[PDB]
């Protein structure tokens, strides 16, 4: 047995919230504009190349 | 054809056999052995002279697959469906999909699984044999059917559930979800499979006599009976539990005149 | 008579509304204007008459007359052998003592010593305890408000003698102050040692009131769980109940089961009394279905007559087990076939058997038919946070069930397992419980 | 120079003089083909970059945005677990299926204790050699410990006859002379 | 306090997915994947009925 009888908590089971909480960020800033959709991005290379 | 009413004395005659009566609390296999009716057809030459892995479909009367599912309810090894199906089967064949089309007529897929997980996750005799164990119904697209016997292992081989059956999403071109959904229909409960080895011994498998009304069972063999006449020369029909002695029902002695 | 009738505050009312109660039973109809009277008691009662709720009743009525505040006293003081008789005993006085104002507590050996320590740093107006626990917080607790004790009850004292409590129930009462104290105390028998210590105890002169083979299973204790389930799909559409020992066991088998989608009724102290009534109802009048409960709450209460009594832990009081199979024959016309599940340290207990001289027959199992979900089991475990904590509440309330357990030379911590005891539960690793071993 | 000087003149001194047991346990390690093929699984186990990361946090952000909210699916990562505190951590639950040990850590003392908690944890343990080649399979450029909990079906019963593979390799070879006091002969 | 477009629609997804019952949207799988505490799902759904959908 282990030493410690410490509950599990409840944030090794789900889906990891502070990931979320950075791409919530990322949608907040192409909200705004302020980052490009990598999709868009590669638009803009294949443009600026020609 | 055959006499329906000597079918009818043997399976009575069956019937009174498994009639017949520290002890287990989980009942023995042997037990549930012995209860069971199994369809031996002795004829010539059932050899392609080549190994017939494929399982051939006789049109049935009767269904015992959803008998089956209702004493698998009560049963510890439950009835579970298995589909193996391409990648890009998967990719488009979503499992709510299957299960609207089968609640239809009340049925279920347990599972589908592609042949790259059959050769990546389950490339280990012990997870592979005790993946299989745990199925009963077994269904492979007709292309993969003749890619699966290197993948499958031959502890798959050696049983008849354990055995894949060929199915065909396909029916142009591409697949339609519609072939798939009305080919297990067909496949479910519309046929009924058939291992074809060597030697002149055939064994077929019908099923436990709690299952289903003895005067079906009858139409059911009597069915499959005609069916295999008319597709083999036949030596002799010996119908039996596995647990109990044979039991001759027809047999066609000019056969083994015609062999030779 | 009723409990609506008698003179009671209404969060009692509501409470006893709540419970479902409204008649007396007639011993405890008897003991009441007693209890109410303030005089010192000893009574014959069968176990599960209702005889908690005899005492919380007047207890609740005295905290009530004398509202004192959580930091004034304890008063109140409950004294009980078994931990899964105190969790009854505390699972029902929690809503009696919810509607009131006043506090309630738990003192088990066998619970984390700092939380019981803070919650008599607290205080806490009505005690329910285990006696060999009760000296070490006597004596090793510092502030503990002792000083006022309003009351006292002792429960079975055949079983505190039958354990062997009753010399640290000694040093117990002469800690125990006298004159305030009033003391009630229950046991179905008496013996005279029972009786040396209620002549301590009750201050008044008090008035009184007194009123086959079996299966056995060996199974290893990593797949008795997977062979409870195996034989459970087998006998499936027959009515059988299930023994167990702790509340957190019976519900997370029940939670287990049912999330297998096969039919299962729970049976606890931790189950609401209403509800508890509703389910024992529907299994009554259902009379094909599956009933998980702990031992003493299936004492409690009649049984109707079954196909199967099935024990999977092991017995509170063997034997009252021998003879609850013997009532449970001669009572039941219909065949109840009664078997208990057994681990290869439990040998004893079957010459224990052989000591009750009624016959045995042993059950066999076939390795072959094992329904193999165990895989799935943890897969589970792994997934769903829920099953995992209820999980890790049967193990460890089923360790401290041992721990609690009289009879050392039938079982012994040191002779099992504890990761086949997880992986029965489903752990591929055993949880750490504070468990002496 | 003196730098060369004193790190040729460093592990003359070192074996000239008795090492105690606990260490030499230490270059008592792991042999080419069982680390070749251990280090072949932990590189199909290899964690995420930064890079990568930031990468799928822009698409399902981009995802989102649009909205194109796909769906609520992912399984859960695996990987190798290389946090030192974290991978004790691991250990005394205990989780750690594996655990890699360099041998070179300049403060030894930071892993003494390690091949004695994994023995009394029973944890299948194995001394790696060389901290860098941890790094490399960790995206940084040390890492000294290497722990692996969570492992695909696919790849379950690879791990159980690597751990037999270690068992015999490792616990069965080295494990009196590992109670021995190496070192001590001059040089 | 509002509540924010996503979750409530994720409230929403919920509520056309289960009803109204709580066991059954607790032990779900899909739409469910953070675990939501038995309650929190009763409070959020009930702010979520108060703002919209009664």
């Amino acid at each position: 047995m282990p030493l410690t009888a410490v509950p599990e908590p409840k944030r090794r089971f789900v889906p990891s919230k502070n990931e979320a909480k950075r791409v919530m960020k990322i949608v907040r800033a192409i909200r705004e504009g302020r980052i490009i959709p990598p999709k868009k991005l590669k638009e803009m290379k294949x443009x600026x190349x020609x | 054809a055959i006499p329906r009413e000597r079918v009818i004395k043997a399976v009575n005659e069956l019937i009174k056999f498994t009639s017949k009566p520290k002890n287990l609390l989980e009942d023995d296999e042997e037990e549930l052995k012995k209860d069971l009716q199994l369809i031996v057809v002795n004829n010539k030459s059932f050899t392609g002279t080549s190994k017939s892995f494929k399982l051939k479909l006789l049109n049935v009367k009767h269904s015992f697959y959803k008998p089956w599912k209702e004493a698998s309810a009560t049963a510890v090894k439950d009835f579970k469906v298995l589909l193996i199906l391409k990648d890009s089967d998967i990719k488009k064949v979503s499992e709510d999909d299957l299960f609207d089309q089968l609640d239809s007529e009340g049925i279920k897929v347990d599972e589908i699984i592609c042949g790259k997980d059959l050769k990546t996750v389950y490339k280990a005799y012990e997870a592979r044999n005790a993946f299989i164990s745990q199925f009963s119904l077994i269904l492979a697209d007709d292309s993969i059917v003749t890619s699966l016997p290197k993948l499958m292992g031959g502890k798959a081989y050696n049983k008849v559930e354990t055995t894949p059956i060929s199915i065909r999403t396909h029916a142009n071109k591409e697949f339609s979800l519609t072939t798939l959904t009305n080919n297990i229909k067909k496949v479910y409960m519309n046929q009924l499979p058939v291992k074809l080895p060597r030697g002149t011994t055939l064994n077929v498998h019908l099923g436990n006599l709690e299952w289903l009304r003895p005067e079906e069972f009858v139409d059911n063999v009597e069915l499959i009976s005609e069916q295999l006449i008319k597709a083999y020369q036949i030596r002799s029909i010996f119908i039996k539990t596995n647990r109990s002695p044979v039991l001759p029902l027809y047999y066609n002695q000019d056969v083994l005149d015609e062999l030779e | 008579e009723k409990f609506e009738e008698l003179k009671l505050s209404q969060p009692t009312l509501k409470a006893i509304e709540k419970m479902g109660f409204t008649t007396m039973t007639s011993v405890q109809a008897r003991t009441i204007p007693p209890l109410l009277a303030g005089r010192d008691v000893l009574g014959a009662a069968k176990t599960g008459s209702g005889k908690t709720l005899a005492f919380l009743i007047p207890a609740i009525e005295l905290l009530h007359s004398l509202k004192f505040k959580p930091r004034n006293g304890t008063g109140i003081i409950v004294i009980t052998p078994t931990r899964e008789l105190a969790l009854q005993i505390f699972g029902v006085a929690r809503e009696l003592m919810e509607f009131h104002s006043q506090t309630f507590g738990i003192v088990i050996g066998g619970a984390n010593r700092r939380q019981e320590a803070e919650k008599l740093m607290k205080g806490v107006n009505m005690l329910i305890a285990t006696p060999g626990r009760l000296l070490d917080h006597l004596q090793n607790t510092k502030g503990f408000v002792f000083k006022n004790l309003k009351a006292l009850i002792i429960d079975e004292a055949d079983r505190i003698l039958e354990i062997g409590f009753e010399d640290e129930m000694r040093q117990i009462i002469k800690i125990l102050p006298n004159e305030d104290r009033q003391s009630m105390l229950f046991s179905a028998t008496q013996t005279t040692k029972v009786e040396d210590l209620a002549r301590i105890s009750l201050r008044p002169g008090p008035l009184f009131i007194n009123v086959l083979e079996q299966g056995y299973v060996v199974c290893d204790s990593d797949k008795r769980f997977l062979l409870l389930f195996s034989f459970l799909k087998r006998n499936q559409k027959k009515k059988i109940i299930v023994f167990l020992s702790s509340c957190n066991s019976v519900k997370y088998y029940a939670e287990l089961l049912n999330y297998i989608d096969l039919p299962v009724l729970e049976l606890h102290g931790k189950q609401k009394q209403q509800k508890r009534t509703n389910t024992f109802f529907e299994f009554c009048n259902a009379e094909r279905g599956i009933l998980i409960c702990t031992d003493v709450a299936a004492r409690g209460l009649d049984i109707p007559a079954v196909d199967w009594i099935i024990q999977f832990d092991p017995p509170d009081d063997p034997r009252d087990y021998i003879h609850r199979v013997g009532r449970t024959a001669r009572g039941t016309k219909g065949k109840g076939k009664s078997l208990m599940f057994l681990t290869p340290n439990e040998l004893g207990f079957l010459r224990y058997l052989k000591a009750s001289k009624v016959p045995l027959n042993e059950y066999e199992f076939p390795e072959n038919k094992i329904a193999n979900v165990q895989s799935q089991l943890e897969k589970l475990i792994k997934s769903n946070y829920y099953l995992h904590q209820t999980a890790k509440d049967g193990y460890r309330s089923y360790l401290q069930a041992y721990a609690s357990h009289s009879l050392k030379t039938v079982y012994q911590i040191d002779k099992l397992d504890l990761a086949k005891v997880a992986k029965s539960y489903g752990f591929p690793v055993p949880p750490k419980v504070n468990i002496t071993i | 120079p003196e730098y060369v000087r004193v790190q040729r003149q460093k592990k003359i001194l070192s074996i000239r003089l008795k090492v105690p047991p606990t260490i030499a346990q230490f270059q008592y390690t792991l042999d080419r083909n069982t680390a070749a093929e251990t280090f072949k699984l932990f590189n199909k186990y290899r964690p995420e970059t930064a890079a990568e990361k930031k990468e799928r946090l822009t698409k399902e952000a981009a995802a989102v945005a649009e909205g194109k909210s796909k769906q609520d699916a992912s399984p859960k990562p695996y990987a190798v677990k290389y946090g030192l505190n974290h991978v004790v951590a691991l250990i005394e639950n205990k989780k750690a299926k594996l655990v890699l040990i360099a041998n070179d850590v300049d403060p030894i003392e930071l892993v003494v204790f390690l091949p004695a908690l994994c023995k009394k944890m029973g944890v299948p343990y194995a001394i790696v050699k060389g901290k860098a080649r941890l790094g490399t399979l960790v995206n940084q450029k040390t890492s000294a410990v290497a722990a692996l909990t969570e492992v695909r079906a696919e790849d379950e019963a690879a791990l159980a006859k690597l751990v037999s593979t270690i068992d015999a390799n490792f616990a069965d070879k080295y494990d009196e002379v590992k109670k021995h006091w190496g070192g001590g002969i001059l040089g | 306090r509002s509540q924010s477009e996503r979750e409530e629609e994720w409230l929403e997804k919920l509520y056309k997915k289960h009803g109204d019952d709580y066991k059954k949207m607790f032990f779900d799988k899909k739409l469910n994947i953070y675990q939501q505490s038995e309650g929190d799902l009763k409070r959020r759904l009930l702010r979520w009925k108060k703002r919209n959908g009664i």
